């Protein structure tokens, strides 16, 4: 979630204040710096689970081609809607299939 | 299709327990493997942390330059691979 | 996409042209080049507002008439795909649509001979449209 | 409205053929061709 | 476009792309720079439509890491004429005028070549990288050659 | 700020816990084998591997 | 005979497909999920032919 | 038989069907007849032999 | 490693071609050219993405 600043527009370097023992958030083609809310810099994992649920649309539903299935839906609570697995093309994807509803489309898991 | 045939011991090819071992010793399993995640925290202090996620138990543990580099690791492979963190 | 397809079937659009949309992606393409490959395909209405919603649009009708080869207010295949019954499809088309085998299948069946074919089971889906 | 056979397919499928054929795909490119692209290649 | 790099191998994923009538390659943000958007925000925004996908960001950050050098329309285009695989010594006077060429025209001619539309060009790149990447992120599959 | 991740980086993947190097997975295969026995005969006899 | 040898086969497959998708079924050691629940409906309609 | 259309083998079945015959199982024997989608998988075998 | 590079480019003031030497020193970003008939030479700055090439036409457009 990098940004920049709201008048030049260039992205944020977190230059260390070494008077004040603060993290800063200097651009460079502009003085322009500000407070570092959180100490956190740089974040990355090898055990990643992100974009399993970050495929979700709303014309799901109307697609004839999507599976009809007989789950209950906490929401609705109807008895016509699809379900769907995971897009995650890694090979440790699951067969974790997310259902989903037609009116809150809540992705929930039958196991 | 590079593989080996690794012959156990008389004893220890008949014995499914001490095979397990061994196999757990040559199995070349690095911290790569182990580790979960990798943070940098900018700590400040060098005498304390601002992250509750280890605030308390670097505190209890305790009785430069600031930067941190904080790691986390998934307890499944540890306990799995036998070797403690 | 709705109306759109509408236009085509009306004969609006030239039936070649293509409109395929895409869920998954929240896009929406539509072709009309030179070199691609399509094929012809009932049209079952499926709009769940009448009664011949999982029936064919075809009728009788057409196929007398095609027989006559005049229309009773040269009456052929182009007649029965501009008047809304039969539409061209291609293979990015035919991604997003779901086609029954036979008109049969647009009926749910109900036997078990020892010497013919076996539909598949298709029970997958419960409900089809 | 009654179902719709497998001869009505047939007939359909002949006054398919009748209108177009079995090489209509040649013969409309080629016609397209000489109608209207050799002039705008010039 | 080519996602240069491996894994913990060169360094950052920086990518670098080609285009006609050149002998070399050019990283992405030169050429949103050179086409309008040289700001590092509208760059982001206009091939970013997922800001929570942190690993878009961080992905194309080395990108950004290198893309600081140039900070106008005018060097980025001398850059990309500096590589037009044309004479030598069309100096800053005709060379900008070559890459503004090569690059309204001989560079996606079926969307359009007349000034002042740059911003179908722009839209596309971005479409074109966050497709991509995305198929770098493994959410989506690579299209099948045989389709 | 680079150089911490540089060395996050070559801590992920130059540190080796246990095991030779080279091994990327091991399997406990059964194996069956033609044994000599006491009176002379050859009997088999499971043994791990 | 065979009509019914084909029905038990296709219901253990159904039955298999429903565990896999619950993450109940075990995982065969050196293969993934996906490639044991193939290997093993392979098996099983090779097994029913 | 691979998912070469949207997460699925052919058009006709919905998407995700895992089931014998919506991958490849060709249920009757040709004194039966295959059913067309059966019959498509067949040339594709036949076509790679 | 500083790489003396006898590239093809021709001496505006001297009228010789291959008588250009565009040298590379990007360990304190410097720009270093050797000519062969005059010796004349030129410096200025060099980024991670300048290439002789750049230095040339840096080079002609201050000669001009
Ligand atoms: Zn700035
Ligand atoms: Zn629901
Ligand atoms: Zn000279």
């Amino acid at each position: 979630s990098f940004r920049f600043c709201l008048e030049c527009n260039n992205m944020l370097y977190p230059k260390e204040d070494k008077e004040n023992q603060r993290l800063l958030y200097s651009c460079r083609n502009c003085d322009y710096t500000e407070l570092a809310e959180d100490p956190k810099v740089y974040r990355h994992e090898l055990i990643t689970n992100i974009g399993e649920t970050a495929g979700i649309v709303d014309d799901i539903g109307q697609d004839p081609t999507l599976p009809r299935s007989d789950k209950e839906c906490p929401e609705c609570h109807s008895r016509d809607c699809v379900f769907f697995q995971s897009q995650q093309r890694r090979k440790d994807t699951n067969m974790t299939l997310f259902y989903v509803c037609l009116n809150c489309k809540k992705t929930f898991r039958d196991e | 299709t590079p593989a080996l045939t690794v012959y156990l011991d008389r004893e220890i090819a008949l014995d499914i327990e001490k095979a397990k071992v061994i196999q757990s010793s040559i199995e070349y399993t690095t911290l790569k493997n182990v580790t979960s995640a990798t943070e940098i925290y900018y700590d400040p202090d060098p005498t304390s942390t601002v992250i509750e996620e280890d605030f308390d138990t670097v505190e209890a543990y305790f009785s430069q330059s600031p930067w941190l580099l904080r790691l986390e690791l998934d307890r499944a492979r540890m306990l799995d691979k036998q070797l403690t963190m | 996409v709705s109306t759109m397809r509408d236009l085509r079937r009306s004969g609006a659009i030239s039936p070649e042209v293509s409109i395929i949309r895409d869920i998954r992606e929240r896009e929406f393409k539509i072709f009309t080049d030179v070199g691609r490959v399509y094929r012809p395909l009932f049209i079952v209405e499926d709009d769940e507002s009448k009664d011949n919603k999982g029936e064919l649009r075809i009728t009788k009708e057409h196929i007398r008439k095609i027989q006559q080869g005049y229309d009773d207010d040269v009456y052929g295949w182009s007649s029965l795909v501009t008047s809304g019954v039969i539409e061209y499809v291609d293979g990015e088309e035919e991604e997003t649509i779901m086609i029954a085998m036979t008109p049969e299948d647009l009926q749910t069946r109900s036997l078990n001979d020892t010497a013919k074919r076996i539909k598949p089971e298709m029970s997958t889906s419960s409900h089809h449209t | 409205d009654d179902t719709i056979t497998t001869e009505d397919c047939w007939t359909v499928i002949s006054a398919f053929f009748e209108e177009k054929g079995l090489v209509s795909q040649q013969l409309d490119s080629f016609d397209e061709f000489m109608e209207t692209s050799i002039q705008d290649l010039v | 476009i080519k996602l240069y790099g491996r894994e913990d191998k060169g360094t950052g994923r920086t990518i670098k792309a080609t285009l006609p009538y050149v002998k070399q390659d050019i990283p992405i943000v030169i050429v949103f720079r050179a086409l309008g958007v040289v700001p590092d925000g509208e760059i982001l925004q206009h091939i970013c439509y997922d800001e929570n996908d942190w690993q878009m960001l961080e992905m194309l950050k080395p990108c950004i890491e290198e893309g600081f050098v140039i900070q106008d329309k005018e060097v980025a285009l001398d850059f990309i004429g500096r590589r037009g695989s044309a004479a030598l010594g069309i100096r800053r006077e005709k060379r900008i005028q070559y890459a503004k060429d090569i690059l309204q025209k001989e560079l996606l001619p079926h969307i359009t070549q007349e000034e002042g539309f740059e911003t179908r060009k722009t839209f596309f790149l971005g479409y074109m990288v966050n497709r991509l990447l995305l198929c770098a992120l493994e959410r989506k599959d690579q299209d099948d050659r045989d389709h | 700020d680079q150089m911490l991740k540089r060395i996050e980086a070559h801590m992920l993947d130059l540190i080796a816990l246990r095991g030779i190097p080279g091994i990327s997975k091991v399997y406990m295969v059964k194996h069956k084998v033609s044994v000599p026995d006491e009176s002379g005969e050859y009997k088999n006899e499971e043994l791990w591997a | 005979e065979i009509t019914h040898a084909i029905s038990s086969a296709k219901e253990q497959v159904q039955e298999i497909i429903y565990k896999a998708q619950h993450n109940e079924l075990e995982l065969k050691p050196g293969m993934t999920l996906r490639e044991s629940f193939e290997g093993e409906v392979s098996r099983t309609l090779n097994d029913a032919r | 038989i691979a998912f070469g259309f949207a997460d699925r083998s052919l058009p006709h079945f919905t998407k995700d069907d895992f089931s014998p015959e919506s991958k490849g199982f060709v249920e009757n024997s040709y004194l039966r007849g295959l059913t067309p989608q059966e019959f498509f998988f067949h040339a594709m075998a036949g076509r790679e032999g | 490693i500083k790489q003396k590079l006898e590239t093809q480019f021709t001496c505006l003031f001297c009228n010789h071609d291959n008588s250009v030497v565009c040298t590379l020193d990007k360990k304190n970003s410097i720009g270093l050219l050797e000519c062969k008939k005059c010796n004349l030479s030129f410096q200025a700055p060099i980024n991670s993405l300048s290439q002789p090439i750049d230095i040339y036409s840096d080079w002609i457009d201050a000669c001009e």
